[PDB]
RNA sequence: UUGACCUCAAAUCAGGUAGGAGUACCCGCUGAACUUAAGCAUAUCAAUAAGCGGAGGAAAAGAAACCAACCGGGAUUGC
RNA sequence: AUAUUGGCGAGAGACCGAUAGCGAACAAGUACAGUGAUGGAAAGAUGAAAAGAACUUUGAAAAGAGAGUGAAAAAGUACGUGAAAUUGUUGAAAGGGAAGGGCAUUUGAUCAGACA
RNA sequence: GUCGAAUUUGGGUAUAGGGGCGAAAGACUAAUCGAACCAUCUAGUAGCUGGUUCCUGCCGAAGUUUCCCUCAGGAUAGCAG
RNA sequence: CGUGGAGGUCAGUGACGAAGCCUAGACCGUAAGGUCGGGUCGAACGGCCUCUAGUGCAGAUCUUGGUGGUAGUAGCAAAUAUUCAAAUGAGAACUUUGAAGACUGAAGUGGGGAAAGGUUCCACGUCAACAGCAGUUGGACGUGGGUUAGUCGAUCCUAAGA
RNA sequence: AAACUUUCAACAACGGAUCUCUUGGUUCUCGCAUCGAUGAAGAACGCAGCGAAAUGCGAUACGUAAUGUGAAUUGCAGAAUUCCGUGAAUCAUCGAAUCUUUGAACGCACAUUGCGCCCCUUGGUAUUCCAGGGGGCAUGCCUGUUUGAGCGUCAUUU
């Protein structure tokens, strides 16, 4: 016989993702120095539609510690998240919907 | 016609430009009236002209560049004999000739003797 | 395949064989060239005898032990016992041959002789470089030919 | 050539073409595409059994039979009508086997070499080939055999003083030492009866 | 095309100057054989293969 | 419609010439000629195409610098100039 | 501070060198099947074709950890 | 000392003689075909010398008919020799749904031998 | 038949032969697909079909026995020169 | 018996015509074949004794090339359609000009381009072949002329991807 | 009886067999050892008074220089002084040069005649912008030179 469909899959030729509109990887924050001993302020900027993703995504924008500059995170966005809301992230957070413990 | 490589030689360089531009002068007209006749064999010589006086031009070019680097152990690649890449690269006289102490003791001691089957 | 009361035969040509034919056109060019050969080397030797003396040897074996011929090089115990060194053996026209041994008195006493006929029957021209021209003799073999005992 | 009428990519169309089953030259466009190939019957085709250098091509005889023939065909040189019947004019040669002087082996021109050989009865044998040149009747002209002729007597000698360099340029008179004595001479195209002049030296060693 | 490349332009016309017949002075040099352009091209008949 | 009305959609060229070998054999996509192997260094040549061989191989060309060796050999590869004799 | 050593880098540093072609013959690697066996799998075709790497005018081999069992022979190559 | 269907320089053949011999005796790895890898032809001969036909005449012209050149235009750049299939003209003969053949003789045409 | 959509289509780009691609017909992969095309191994093997080139003279058959994965083929004895 | 080539011989034949070819002309042989005359032709060729082989064709849906009957036959019938006169020319159903009758009917038989082609563009000269009739005409043949950019494109950027 | 059909001959067609010819092929033998980063083999484009191809050559372009020979080249035209001579020639030989764009191909790229950097010089009222000319800038590795890195590590000062 021939390849079958579930071998041909493998090689990722035409079965690859289309990933031209997607807003990027959702990942928390480096865990740093700020996040294991104390927190963070981030603010909510907007909460955008995701191509392929059922969930909507949330863009939060930190302070850089090190150097005078903003850093942008893509996070996945929880249910009562809104625009304008500041998250808090680190050991000593607080127990609120959207902070990172 | 034409001119004459023994006679150009014995021409400095600077006498030698002066005549490749005429040459040139007397190039470029002939090509003009070339458009009118119906054939110009006299063309001919006059591009032989030029390319005889650009040789010893650069005949004597070389010559001098020869001076500047006569008995020096580096010379310019163009100036190097040419043969083969590989004879290039083959050991020289004196290389290939080289023996050990050991060895020379050797052949002065016990060279190959002339003899005869007589008596 | 197989017919009539006839020999079995192997003849080994299931292979590509006809790729691999040599046939000798040129037998009777190589003993030109051969010859000429031999006559430009003796030409370039000045008057030596194109060949080195060699030594007379038992074959070994029981089929052909009957019968002497010649070997490779003369012994160093034969070369001592003859009244030189083996390195002027070498560059007088002797073979030597450092891996034979003598364990057998006849044939000992004769390859002695043999150097010592040899030595009495050559010249030996000076390093000076005079140069007496002498006539050459192209074979050392037929002057010194091997005898059955 | 081992590669001659093999140098083609034909391959056979097959049966129903209407077309014979013979490979065919594939490609298009040249008039050399569809034509048969590889055939001993098809224009530049491949020969039936090419021929091969391994063809036997020298033929070993006994000696000792070898030199049968060869006496054999030195004592037909001493029969006149032997010798007659094979073309040479010995009409008025007054002995046949023919023994001349030893000096002959010392002549040095070809000038004096003719006239000792017309003064001893060869005249008409020389003139027999001189006037037997003809133009080759076959495609062999032009592959170095252009002419032919009649050949002339044989002279053998004992030791070489002149004699062979002499006779060289004479037509169809060949020289041969009397210890080497060739059976190509002796009996040209197998027939017996050659015109042997001996020198006198010669002779002797004969036996 | 209209757009074309340079290296284009210069093949198509070393192709237009090698399609002219053969001057006839040529044909009557001693042992001359040659009578016809043998590798004239016409634009409908034979394409350049470009 | 495989034949002579698909034929009809053929405008797109699949190879076009190439810089080494001059033939019109470099694949645009692939960005490598099939006739030569341009731009590999070496030059791709098959023993089973002893024809391809022979179409390219030495002696097939100009030869612009080999004509000369034999010559050259022949005087071994002389120094200099020719002295001037007489007449 | 200063000066060595070791190891590892840089320079359009001074001077060189390698690549590609040819490949009949030469030194290696890799490696089939048609075919034969009246079938066929071991075998055969064959340590072959195709594929890859490397030389010269020749290459390779070569002055015995050899052959022998003889009264011993004596580097290698070829017939 | 051995090998050598490559390269360069030579000498040869009971080899082939233009459908043969290398694919190629010629502007041949050319013309041409394929997107491509690749595939791959046909094609040699006037005469010693162009001396390659001045001139006249018919025709719009190509050409024709004369003249002329040459040993020969039964050699005219469709050129040495010029076979067969097939075709035209002329001459002879036969023929009521084939033609052709064998034996024998009539008729027509044609022909050798001996006139000892 | 369908005709605002699982629509139609240009150009660019990716997937290469036991591989690709397939809303699945063993369909399509340059008029080639139940395994493309090109060259070589390769003049692959064939108990099977076809063909196998001058004259005259003399002699002149067999389709039967035994064995064979033997039954369109061989060996063997016979018949023939 | 015949064919290509080889050794020997007939001091063989031949430009005063060798070989080849044509010839309901003659002779020899049971036959394979051999010999002669006539015509054509122009440079080499044969008898005999032997040697040698790529040595003899009616066939293979044989190979290459050439040629028939069929046969002046099938046919040259899609896209509505042509007509009169003059000019030119050896020659005009088809070229040019004028006049008339028609069609495409703006998703055109109109006016520009992208691919692809490559001089087919334009003028003069010109008809052997090509335009499946014709031809004085032509995208044919011969000889020449013609493509002008700081602003239009390429060039630069990045896309899937390489 | 003609036409027509068929057979034979002569002359004329069609076609290119046969015969003769051969600057080619094929096989055997002998001798020799010489490609390339000093840019090869191969490719593209150009070069002649009148050339498309083949052959030759590279903007010095069917060639320049040098040596030999000693009067041509030839289809036509032209040049003639090149003819008792540093000299005719599409001659031979060949040791000096030229050698476009490429190609192992080397500043980076290349379906582009696309885009940079450095040195010297010239011009534009200019070390910086623009342009012309000349000369440069690939990779791996070896030896050496120079400038450096590391508490890998030694000695010596405070
Ligand atoms: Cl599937
Ligand atoms: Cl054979
Ligand atoms: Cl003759
Ligand atoms: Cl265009
Ligand atoms: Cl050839
Ligand atoms: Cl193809
Ligand atoms: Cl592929
Ligand atoms: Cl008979
Ligand atoms: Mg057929
Ligand atoms: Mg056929
Ligand atoms: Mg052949
Ligand atoms: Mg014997
Ligand atoms: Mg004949
Ligand atoms: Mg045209
Ligand atoms: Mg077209
Ligand atoms: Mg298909
Ligand atoms: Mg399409
Ligand atoms: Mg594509
Ligand atoms: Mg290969
Ligand atoms: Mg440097
Ligand atoms: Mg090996
Ligand atoms: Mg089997
Ligand atoms: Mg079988
Ligand atoms: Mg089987
Ligand atoms: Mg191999
Ligand atoms: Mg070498
Ligand atoms: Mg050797
Ligand atoms: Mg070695
Ligand atoms: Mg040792
Ligand atoms: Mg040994
Ligand atoms: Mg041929
Ligand atoms: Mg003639
Ligand atoms: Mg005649
Ligand atoms: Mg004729
Ligand atoms: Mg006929
Ligand atoms: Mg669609
Ligand atoms: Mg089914
Ligand atoms: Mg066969
Ligand atoms: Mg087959
Ligand atoms: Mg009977
Ligand atoms: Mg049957
Ligand atoms: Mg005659
Ligand atoms: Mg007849
Ligand atoms: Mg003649
Ligand atoms: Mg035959
Ligand atoms: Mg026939
Ligand atoms: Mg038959
Ligand atoms: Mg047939
Ligand atoms: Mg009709
Ligand atoms: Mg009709
Ligand atoms: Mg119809
Ligand atoms: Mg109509
Ligand atoms: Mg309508
Ligand atoms: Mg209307
Ligand atoms: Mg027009
Ligand atoms: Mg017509
Ligand atoms: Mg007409
Ligand atoms: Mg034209
Ligand atoms: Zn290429």
């Amino acid at each position: 016989g021939r390849v079958i469909r579930n071998q041909r899959k493998g090689a990722g030729s035409i079965f690859t993702s289309h990933t031209r509109l997607r807003q990027g990887a959702a990942k928390l924050r480096t865990l740093d120095y700020a996040e294991r001993h104390g927190y963070i302020r981030g603010i909510v900027k907007q909460i955008v539609h995701d191509s392929g993703r059922g969930a909507p995504l949330a863009k939060v924008v930190f302070r850089d510690p090190y150097k005078y500059r903003l850093r942008e995170e893509i996070f996945i966005a929880n249910e009562g998240v809104h625009t304008g809301q500041f998250i808090y992230a680190g050991k000593k957070a607080s127990l609120n919907v959207g902070n990172v413990l | 016609a034409g001119v004459k490589a023994y006679e150009l030689r014995t021409k400095s360089k600077e006498q030698l430009a002066s005549q490749l531009v005429d040459l040139k002068k007397e190039l470029a007209e002939l090509k003009v009236q070339k458009l009118s006749r119906p054939s110009l064999p006299k063309i001919k010589t006059v591009r032989k002209s030029i390319a005889c006086v650009l040789t010893v031009i650069n005949e004597q070019q070389r010559e001098a560049v020869r001076q500047l680097y006569k008995g020096k152990k580096y010379q310019p690649k163009d100036l190097r004999a040419k043969k083969t890449r590989a004879l290039r690269r083959a050991l020289t006289k004196f290389e290939a000739s080289q023996v050990t102490e050991k060895q020379r003791k050797k052949q002065i001691a016990f060279p190959q003797r002339k003899y005869a089957i007589k008596a | 395949a197989i017919s009539k009361n006839l020999p079995i035969l192997k003849n080994h040509f299931r292979k590509h064989w006809q790729e691999r034919v040599k046939v000798h056109f040129d037998q009777a060019g190589k003993k030109v060239s051969r010859r000429n050969a031999r006559a430009t080397r003796a030409a370039k030797i000045a008057p030596r005898p194109l060949d080195l003396l060699r030594p007379v040897v038992r074959a070994p074996t029981v089929k052909y032990n009957r019968k002497v011929r010649a070997g490779r090089g003369f012994t160093l115990a034969e070369v001592k016992a003859a009244g030189l060194t083996a390195a002027y053996a070498r560059t007088i026209g002797i073979a030597v041959d450092h891996r034979r041994q003598n364990r057998n008195q006849e044939i000992f006493d004769a390859n002695v002789q043999r150097l010592k006929e040899y030595q009495s029957k050559i010249i030996v021209f000076p390093r000076n470089g005079k140069a007496p021209e002498a006539e050459q003799v192209l074979s050392a073999a037929a002057t010194f030919p091997i005898a059955q005992p | 050539s081992e590669k001659a009428g093999h140098q083609t990519s034909a391959e056979s169309w097959g049966t129903g073409r209407a077309v014979a089953r013979i490979p065919r030259v594939g490609g298009g466009g040249t008039g050399r595409s569809g034509q048969g190939a590889f055939g001993n019957m098809c224009r530049g085709g491949r020969m039936f059994a090419p021929t091969k250098t391994w063809r036997k091509w020298n033929v070993k005889v006994n000696h000792n039979e070898k030199r049968y023939a060869t006496a054999s065909a030195i004592a037909a040189t001493a029969v006149a009508s032997l010798v007659l019947a094979r073309g040479h004019r010995v009409e008025k040669i007054p002995e046949i086997p023919l023994v001349v002087s030893t000096d002959l082996e010392s002549i040095q021109k070809t000038k004096e070499a003719v006239a000792a050989l017309k003064a001893v009865g060869a005249h008409s044998d020389l003139l027999k080939v001189l006037k037997s040149k003809k133009l080759r009747a076959g495609k062999g002209k032009y592959r170095n055999r252009r002419w032919t002729q009649r050949r002339g007597p044989l002279v053998v000698y004992a030791e070489d003083n002149g004699i062979v360099k002499a006779l060289r340029n004479v037509p169809g008179v060949e020289t041969a030492n009397v210890a080497s004595l060739n059976l190509l001479q002796l009996a040209p195209g197998a027939h017996l009866g050659r015109f042997v002049i001996w020198t006198e030296a010669a002779f002797t060693k004969l036996d | 095309a209209s757009h074309k490349t340079f290296r284009i332009k210069r093949f198509l016309a070393k192709k237009q100057k090698q399609n002219r017949p053969i001057p006839q002075w040529i044909q009557m040099k001693t042992g001359n054989k040659i009578m016809y352009n043998s590798k004239r091209r016409h634009w409908r008949r034979t394409k350049l293969g470009l | 419609g495989k034949g002579t009305p698909s034929f009809g959609k053929r405008h797109n060229k699949s190879h076009t010439l190439c810089n080494r070998c001059g033939r019109r054999s470099f694949h645009v996509q692939k960005k490598t000629c099939s006739s030569c192997g341009y731009p590999a260094a070496k030059t791709r040549s098959y023993n089973w195409g002893a024809k391809a061989k022979r179409r390219h191989t030495t002696g097939t060309g100009r030869m612009r610098y080999l004509k000369h060796v034999s010559r050259r050999f022949k005087n071994g590869f002389q120094t200099g100039s020719a002295s001037k004799a007489s007449a």
